[PDB]
């Protein structure tokens, strides 16, 4: 019962940290489009600031 | 006295021997009783070994 009540707040808890793990991979990758995004519009700006610079 | 020895030596003797066929009784009782509580006793240490390893 210990450790089949181990499993069950284990396994919930499991899930749990699945979750936050899930949510950690979700707001990362949302963190990472941003700084795909972020990277992106750096490198339009960038770019930009290069062909700006050259003219 | 050799006859009333007698009389209560064989009283005595069937006493004896009503003790032996009472405890005969006891022995055969007791003596299942323990094949089965040595049963019992293997039906919860298997049980045991059943639930620990369920554990």
């Amino acid at each position: 019962d210990e450790s089949e009540r181990g499993m069950k707040v284990i396994e919930s808890r499991a899930q749990k940290d699945e979750e936050k793990m899930e949510i950690q991979e979700i707001q990362l990758k949302e963190a990472k489009h941003i700084a795909e995004d972020a990277d992106r519009k750096y490198e339009e700006v960038a770019r930009k600031l290069v062909i700006i610079e050259s003219d | 006295d050799a006859q009333e020895k007698l009389e209560l030596a064989e009283k005595k003797a069937t006493d004896a021997e009503a003790d032996v066929a009472s405890l005969n009784r006891r022995i055969q009782l007791v003596e299942e009783e323990l094949d089965r509580a040595q049963e019992r006793l293997a039906t919860a240490l298997q049980k045991l070994e059943e639930a620990e390893k369920a554990a």
